[PDB]
């Protein structure tokens, strides 16, 4: 928190109008209070992503959003050129206030359990219309070429009239007026050019995406019939639309998917042609001001929209079809999303470890809100968060999307659930044995067992477990309230089975596979690193060495990979204002501490990032590099500009060494190790880098309080990766003596036993708050904009790690 | 030292004086951000009466620079606090304290 | 279909038919759920139908039906075991006795229609003497 | 700085419109946007 000045400074009371500015051109995001200028910006951040407005808060407060409009009157006049918010609202949204990445939800027989939320990208909404110029029309394709420049152009005026738009000299809707429903070849010259553009792009279009297309009907092709439009579709400058007339032809359903794949394709074209013009997309239309409600890449746009696009494309297809062309659908070629990690995306929720059941038959439900990929079943206490449910030998459950049982593997079983319907689990220790029914009737595998699985052995018990993919939605009724439960009596009752928590005081308590990447400590068992700790020789310092145990061998894990140390360093709270043996007096009263890295001879120095991170260090990027970084700087000045202070935020101070790689050494494997050395002097805020002695010209500064862990981003490329060396340099401490307290003075590099590697890991378990806050969005009015409230208190015992700020 | 800066405003008329007795809610946290002390944890006002040299030295300049109802950060550095002592098991030596101060009342 | 998955279980001749049809007839049984006397219809049946009976008897009768089963075990005839839990309705298990009992009976009296039940004895003998005969035969033929 | 801290907090929650405006080479959006955000009620310490 930076404290910013402004006219009357008060913390936010009620009555205040805080108001919010956001330039991306810069970037900056500025703010004013009640009118008046807040004399700091935000700038300089990162912009790999969409912005949203956003109010945080605790309960005790009632405010409201002013978005414009008809969804909040300003107070205040935005400043020139900036747009209200309201305008932001995609084609098939509706403006309402959320939650952000929500876990779970309120529902009408209780809470609903929520799956990851599926969000667009920045990069979506740039149209990527496919390349169609070097597609030259082949001679019979080149003679239809504007056959249909004036064809589409008359089935345009005639919808248009038949809609009831009728010729006139400008643009008027009101009236409707129209300028260009004149004939094709004397439409304006500009629209005529466009439209014969893309008479002949339809067809470089078909070419383009693959399909086959070749001549079929001369004479029958020739055979033409116009439509004999009357006096209600003549128009007021008197003159006739003549579209060809053929409704002889069937369309194919791979037909219809192309003719949709060619309606996206030509509103991706316009769509990129209207951007390059200098055109943006706007809730309201705006043609004065280039913005459009339409421009936007075909899969954002309306149902509306896409369907007239879907059946003018259709026309046209149709008389190809008559014409006799036969137009082969492109083959299909087989792609998949991938959009994200499968092990790591569904959210898993699972019982806590102390309601373990080691015996007894117990029976639970799950209601699938949605129809989507959700798991459900019986879990071991040590399941994991990262692996998918039942992938491994640590949980038993059902997944309805296509009837399938996960154990170690996939098996058909059951049948696919539907919206509503309910998966009663079932697990008899007694028997050693899995039940599932749906609705209440028992599901039953292809070879015709009742049972799910068989054998199982107890072990340390299980726990009921459910996992729900990207935009579904659950309801688990563990059975404290029995009446609660819809299918129990039908099957399960009378066989014996008890509700899971039937008599428990209070709900059980969940755990969720929380996707916040955390830095966990390198497992001792872990498949592919192993860390060395190498004990200090007389010319060699401690040091930590990592290597890849299955290098170059099928199964191996290749793949970026984040580490840190244990312990951070931590810079003074306030900096000073403005042989080769050390010398007593300087390294007794010197503020400077050095580490080092040796990247070993093998692993590519173009592939390793050497520096420090933040306690706040959060990314899992399988496509790091120093791009990625997080960083904004906060600048401050006076009325009258005067820059006060500019500070530069960020979360990982690195150098890599393809900085330090040489142009003559670059494109050959090299046979020597490259020692990156990091310094940061802790009454000055300055940390520097060195690269086999020589300086770098890379250099951080940073705040005082701050703490900063040891760390090195690295894609293993030989089975020797890296070595974190907790050495010294002359008149230099060692990471020890600023890490330990005892060590402040001892010049002699140590690495004691806390002193260890740690990689991010993308998953962990995280406990589910057992009450949340109870959040009432609505519309307060048209001019009142949109009230966010929350009266009811509601506070937790923190316990917090005083060493990772956490 | 001490330094007072504004949170919320108050009357800006009614001013502590030597011998009142000054009813506050505060909220201690060392310069590093670390919270030692909060009477709202207790939840019952701290009262202190001017002049007495009750509280330290910062408290007692601060508070007299603060109007009934102003909620305001004192900043004191050692000298104007526990100083070189300290306060053992709480308070390091030579620590600046940050008060979250809000004065509630004058009697 | 209890009486006749009774006469299934004393009578052997019985089953040698049962066997006997299924094997020479090459009968799927599977197919009809949907060679073994688990997929024998005469006990499948029995096993499917078996809840519909055991819904009538009050979790508080589950002592009695215990009693009653431990007849069958002494072989006794269905006149002796009525008799029994006639002379034996006392030892009715309370619900008080176990938590386990508050919720089924909870459920029970909860559903409409066995509010009524559970009331007169010789209905109580009776439903107790036919399930529990059930379930004895049941228990032996499970048996392997 | 070696015991684990413990301490009471508020809980903390996030609210948004389903607004959201970026910027990419060639995309179709506009690049400068405003809203506001008007302070009804407002309890200083509703918990400690
Ligand atoms: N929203 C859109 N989606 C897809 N294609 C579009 C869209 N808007 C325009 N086009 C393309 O541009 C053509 C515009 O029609 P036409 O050139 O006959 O009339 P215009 O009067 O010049 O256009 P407009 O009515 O947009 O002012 C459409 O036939 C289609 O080829």
């Amino acid at each position: 928190a930076r404290p910013v000045t402004s006219p009357g400074q008060h913390l936010l009371a009620p009555e205040d109008v805080v108001s919010c500015c956001l330039d991306l051109s810069v970037p900056s995001i500025s703010f004013r209070i009640n009118g008046c200028p807040v004399q700091g910006v935000f700038e300089s951040f990162n912009l790999d992503g969409l912005f949203f407005p956003v109010v945080s808060f605790s309960a005790g407060i009632k405010v409201r959003f002013l978005l414009g409009g008809r969804h909040g009157e300003f107070k205040f006049l935005p400043p020139p050129g900036y747009a209200p918010c309201h305008e932001a609202v995609l084609p098939r949204e509706r403006l309402h206030l959320q939650p952000i990445k929500e876990y779970r939800r309120e529902g009408p027989r209780g809470p609903h359990l929520v799956g990851p939320s599926r969000c667009l990208s920045h990069l979506d909404f740039v149209p990527c219309p496919v390349d169609t110029i070097q597609i030259v029309l082949p001679p019979h394709l080149e003679r239809i070429r504007e056959k249909l420049a004036e064809n589409i152009h008359e089935l345009w005026a005639l919808t248009r009239i038949e809609q009831g738009w009728t010729y006139g000299p400008v643009r008027d809707d009101n009236k409707r007026l129209h300028p260009c429903l004149v004939n094709f070849h004397s439409l304006p010259e500009p629209e005529r050019n466009y439209n014969l553009q893309m008479s002949g792009e339809t067809l470089k279009t078909l070419l383009a995406l693959g399909c086959h297309v070749g001549m079929a009907d001369e004479k029958a092709e020739d055979n033409l019939k116009k439509t004999k439009l009357p006096k209600t579709y003549m128009m007021s400058n008197g003159y006739k639309p003549a579209p060809l007339d053929l409704s002889h032809v069937r369309l194919t359903p791979a037909q219809t998917t192309l003719v949709d794949r060619l309606a996206e394709n030509g509103h991706n074209v316009w769509a990129r042609d209207r951007v390059a013009q200098g055109w943006s997309y706007s809730a309201v239309q705006d043609i004065p001001a280039r913005r459009n409600p339409r421009l936007v890449p075909y899969r954002l746009l309306d149902e509306a929209t896409k369907r007239s696009n879907r059946d003018s494309l259709c026309q046209a297809v149709r008389t190809l079809l008559g014409y006799g062309y036969n137009i082969e659908p492109p083959d299909q070629e087989p792609s998949q999303v991938d959009s994200q990690s499968r092990g790591d995306r569904a959210r898993i929720f699972r019982a806590e470890k102390s309601y373990a059941v080691q015996s007894g038959r117990w029976y639970f439900e799950f209601e699938a809100v949605t129809t989507g990929e959700m798991r459900v079943g019986w879990a071991r206490p040590e399941l994991r968060p990262d692996v998918e449910l039942g992938a491994d030998d640590l949980a038993y459950v059902f997944n309805g999307h296509r009837g399938q049982r996960w154990h170690l593997g996939s098996e058909p079983f059951g049948r696919p659930w539907q919206s509503g319907d309910v998966v009663g689990c079932m697990i008899d220790l007694t028997e050693n044995t899995i039940i599932f029914t749906l609705n209440g009737e028992v599901l039953m595998s292809d070879s015709g067992s009742e049972t799910a699985f068989r054998d199982i052995e107890i072990g340390d018990g299980f726990l009921p477990v459910c996992s729900l993919g990207p935009g579904q939605v659950g309801h688990l009724n563990l059975g404290q309230d029995v009446s609660s439960l819809r299918f129990f009596a039908i099957c399960g009752l009378q066989e014996g089975f008890e509700p899971f928590a039937i008599n428990m005081q209070r709900p059980v308590t969940t755990w969720f596979s929380k996707s916040l990447p955390q830095f966990e400590p390198v497992p001792l068992e872990h498949p592919h690193y192993e860390v060395a700790r190498m004990d200090g020789t007389v010319d060699t310092p401690p040091c930590l060495r990592l290597t890849h145990r299955t290098w170059g061998s099928q199964n191996s894990l290749v793949e970026m990979l984040f580490l840190r140390l244990s312990l951070p360093v931590q810079f003074h709270q306030h900096f000073r204002c403005t042989d080769n043996r050390d010398d007593p007096e300087i390294i007794l009263n010197t503020t400077t501490y050095y580490y080092s890295v040796r990247v070993f001879a093998g692993q590519e120095p173009s592939c390793v990032w050497v520096g420090w991170v933040t306690p706040d260090y959060h990314q899992h990027d399988m496509s790091f590099d120093l791009s990625k970084v997080r960083a904004v700087t906060v600048t401050m000045g006076d009325e009258q500009g005067n820059v006060h202070s500019s500070l530069k935020c960020s979360n990982c101070y690195m150098v890599w060494g393809g900085d330090f790689v040489s142009p003559g050494q670059q494109g050959r494997i090299s046979h020597t190790d490259l020692v990156i050395g990091c310094l940061v002097d802790l009454a000055t805020g300055l940390m520097t880098f060195t690269a086999n002695g020589k300086e770098s010209n890379t250099f951080f500064q940073v705040e005082p309080n701050t703490k900063l862990f040891p760390a090195v981003f690295v894609l293993p490329t030989h089975q020797n990766v890296v070595q974190f060396e907790l050495g010294k340099q002359k008149n230099i401490m060692p990471l020890s003596a600023a890490m330990f307290l005892s060590e402040r003075k001892n010049p002699a590099p140590q690495c004691p036993p806390r002193l260890e590697v740690q990689m991010l890991m993308p998953v962990s378990w995280s406990r589910m708050p057992n009450h949340f806050l109870q959040v009432d969005t609505r519309r307060a009015g048209e001019r009142l904009g949109w009230a966010v409230q929350c009266q009811e208190p509601l506070m937790m015992m923190a316990l917090h790690i005083p060493e990772e700020n956490r | 030292g001490v330094q007072v800066e504004t949170i919320s405003p108050g009357d800006g008329r009614t001013f502590p004086k030597r011998g009142q007795t000054c009813v506050v809610h505060y909220t201690g946290m060392l310069e590093d951000g670390k919270k030692f002390d909060s009477s709202r944890d207790r939840n019952k006002p701290f009262k202190f009466t001017l002049g007495k040299q009750e509280v330290i030295r910062g408290w007692e300049e601060g508070v007299a620079q603060m109007s009934v109802g102003q909620r305001a950060k004192l900043i004191i550095s050692s000298d104007y606090a526990y100083g070189a002592t300290g306060h053992p098991g709480i308070i390091p030596p030579h620590a600046t304290l940050v008060f979250d101060v809000e004065l509630l009342k004058l009697e | 279909v209890g009486e006749i998955f009774i006469y299934w279980s004393k009578s052997h001749n019985f089953k040698r038919e049962e066997q006997n049809f299924v094997v020479q007839n090459e009968i799927n049984n599977m197919s009809f759920l949907t060679y073994s006397v688990q997929t024998s219809l005469i006990v499948a049946t029995l096993k499917k139908m078996l809840p519909i009976g055991l819904n009538m008897c009050a979790p508080t009768d589950q002592d009695l039906i215990v009693l009653a089963k431990a007849r069958y075990a002494l072989k006794d005839t269905d006149e002796e075991v009525r008799e029994f839990l006639q002379n034996n309705l006392n030892l009715q298990g309370k619900v008080e006795g176990s938590p386990s009992l508050r919720w089924q009976m909870a459920l029970y009296r909860g559903v409409p229609g066995r509010e009524e039940d559970a009331d007169d004895p010789e209905k109580i003998v009776r439903r107790v003497q036919e399930v529990s005969a059930v379930l004895y035969h049941l228990d032996q033929t499970e048996h392997p | 700085e070696l015991l684990l801290q413990t301490n009471l907090i508020n809980y903390v929650t996030s609210i948004r419109p389903n607004i959201f405006v970026g910027r990419a080479e060639g995309s179709t959006q506009y690049g400068k946007w405003y809203f506001e955000v008007m302070v009804d009620e407002v309890a200083p310490f509703l918990t400690a």
